[PDB]
C-alpha cells in the first residue's frame, strides 16, 4: 500500500521486499523514499 | 484532460502519486483544495 510511505523512519533498507512488488508502488513516493535513503 | 476537479478530496485513498498524470494537469487544484491536500 502507498501508505508505506507514509511512515517516515522507514527506508529502502527498512523496507526489504521483492524489487517488483517494490515497483508496484508509485514512482514519485518510490523517489521520496531513495531520497529519504540515500541522502 | 484538460482540469481536475475538486472532489479529489472526498477520494479517500487517492493520490498524486495514485493520480499518475502529466504535471500540467497537477497544477489544477483550488488553493484551499491544496491546502487539504498537502495535508491529505
Amino acid at each position: 500500500p502507498v501508505e508505506l510511505g507514509e511512515c517516515p523512519l522507514l527506508k529502502r533498507s527498512g523496507l526489504v521486499v521483492e524489487e517488483d512488488l517494490f515497483s508496484t508502488l508509485p514512482p514519485e513516493v518510490k523517489e521520496r523514499l531513495w531520497r529519504a535513503d540515500k541522502e | 484532460f484538460e482540469v481536475l476537479p475538486p472532489e479529489l478530496g472526498d477520494c479517500r485513498a487517492l493520490k498524486r502519486a495514485g493520480l499518475v498524470v502529466e504535471d500540467a494537469l497537477f497544477e489544477t487544484l483550488p488553493s484551499d483544495v491544496r491546502e487539504q491536500m498537502k495535508a491529505d
